[PDB]
């Protein structure tokens, strides 16, 4: 009454109930990790604040804050330092909205062959919502950006049990925190942003994984070097090749920070051995990219021998989830269902898996066996 | 007044085992974080990925856990997980 066991090995989680939060798929209690269940993904586009998935590295989170006290600090490599308030936020900036993907770095890691170490996680360490916020680029340009800046790093009010363990911080290009689009959001879908979703104040980093988009954001630092954190320089690196990956057992021979997402489709309203009628049998789902666009949807009911064209659902912006709507033809018996993305610059998804030694950007083409009757 | 969240209280528990390095673990894995990220990794993964995984607590993490403790705790987890 109170378990869920997830589809790979080792799958066993207990359902939890945290305060604002519906229940969801328990991975670790301090730090808590929170996992949605796959069935929101079909329950409407835009992800629940209840339902959002909850990621942190470090035990100490804040467990108290008093908005009216709460501090922004933009400073290292600008003319002028600034000590910001939420009100000072909400007030002397222009405000932009982005509906916009986060998702984990490992997301899906459970499913990687050979299994590797790290959050165990299915594919519910994902969400869609709609931020709000300043611009990045508004507040930087407030401070006064100084030639010679590279990067700028990002600091949140979590901090390690143990001192000597790395603090969580990461960076951005200069030319990427100033593009408009990196966002300081304080609201998630028209509302304060949920305790363990970073309130009062997180980066937004539309299209890329959810390790830059630090949450309980205060620190802000402009450099003129490139950060070699821990969290940057050792953590959350990638194969710098193509495909993101290695032969499986195999370390990479040079590595990259983590970026961009790449293509991603689910379809959303079948799950392995669900029955449907005989005939024209609808389906629906998800896409979602780097920020590329959607191009298509292709489906299968025959593991990839033969594709039809979904229709999409009309857009929310180019970070959102892409709903799509297929009706196949499913003659009676056992069908394998796939769907396959691609988008504006001709990224697609692999038919078999990749594989790398931290078990990030799992894409490849998702199968579901379903019983036609 | 501030704002305050409640977490739940915690329940991860190690898997009991005869071995010593199941006390050294209880007395040593718990200190940054709850267990149940060690309850969750891949199962019968053996003995280099559990050296490794406790090499890392150690000497990347700086958990404070000697060498004996280390080879003890190790040894239980590839037996027991
Ligand atoms: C603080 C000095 C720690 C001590 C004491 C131990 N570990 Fe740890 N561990 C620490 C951190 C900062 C993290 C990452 C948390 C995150 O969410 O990113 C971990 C994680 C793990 C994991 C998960 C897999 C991995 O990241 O390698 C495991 C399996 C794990 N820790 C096991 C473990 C054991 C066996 C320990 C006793 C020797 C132990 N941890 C102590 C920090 C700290
Ligand atoms: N401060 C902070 N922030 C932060 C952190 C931590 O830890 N801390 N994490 C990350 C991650 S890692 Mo992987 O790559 S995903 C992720 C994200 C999540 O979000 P949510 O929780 O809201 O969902 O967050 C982000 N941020």
């Amino acid at each position: 009454a109170d378990t869920v066991t997830l589809p790979f090995a080792n799958g066993e989680r207990p359902l939890v109930m945290y305060p604002g939060k519906r229940p969801l798929i328990g991975l670790t209690a301090r730090p808590p990790q929170l996992e949605t269940p796959f069935s929101v993904f079909d329950e409407g586009l835009i992800t629940p604040n209840d339902a959002f998935f909850v990621m942190y590295h470090l035990a100490g989170i804040p467990l108290e804050i008093d908005p009216d006290a709460f501090r922004l600090e933009i400073k290292g490599k600008v003319g002028t330092p600034l000590s910001l308030s939420l009100q000072d936020l909400k007030n002397d900036f222009p405000a932009s909205e982005v509906v916009a993907v986060n998702q984990c770095s490992g997301n899906s890691r459970g499913f990687v062959e050979p299994r590797v170490g790290g959050g165990q996680l299915a594919n519910g360490a994902m969400g869609n919502a709609r931020w709000r916020g300043v611009p990045l680029k508004a507040v930087l340009e407030k401070a006064g950006v100084q030639a010679g800046a590279k990067q700028v790093t990002f600091g949140g009010l979590d901090g390690p049990v143990i001192p000597e363990t790395p603090d969580f911080v990461k960076a951005l290009s200069i030319d990427h925190a100033t593009d408009g689009e990196v966002m300081l959001a304080y609201s998630m879908n028209g509302a304060d942003l949920p305790w363990l979703n970073g309130y009062p104040l997180r980066l937004v980093v539309p299209g890329y994984y959810g390790t830059y988009w630090v949450k309980h954001l205060n620190e802000i630092t402009v450099i003129d070097k490139e950060f070699d954190g821990f969290w940057m320089k050792t953590a959350y690196r990638i194969p710098d090749n193509a495909c993101a990956c290695t032969e499986p057992g195999k370390a990479p021979t040079a590595t990259i920070p983590i970026n961009r997402f790449d293509v991603r489709s689910f379809i959303t309203n079948v799950e392995n051995g669900a029955s449907v009628k005989a005939g024209e049998v609808p389906l629906r789902g998800i896409a979602f990219d780097g920020g590329y666009g959607i191009t298509q949807v292709s489906v299968s009911a025959d593991a990839g021998k033969s594709w039809t064209n979904a229709t999409l659902d009309p857009g929310l912006g180019k970070y959102s989830f892409r709903g799509w709507k297929a009706v196949l033809p499913l003659t009676k018996g056992d069908h394998v269902l796939m769907c396959r993305a691609t988008n504006a610059r001709g990224e697609t998804q692999p038919m078999q898996a990749t594989w790398n030694p931290a078990g990030y950007m799992r894409n490849v083409v998702e199968a579901t066996r379903v019983i036609a009757a | 007044a501030p704002l305050t969240y409640e977490l739940p209280d915690e329940t991860a528990q190690l898997k009991p085992a005869p071995q010593p390095g199941f006390e050294a673990a209880q007395n040593n894995c718990a200190a940054c974080h709850s267990v149940d990220y060690i309850n969750t990794q891949p199962p019968g993964k053996g003995q280099a990925f559990w050296d490794a995984e406790v090499q890392k607590m150690i000497k990347v993490y700086h958990a404070p856990v000697d060498e004996a403790d280390a080879k003890a705790i190790a040894d239980y987890l590839a037996k027991t997980y």
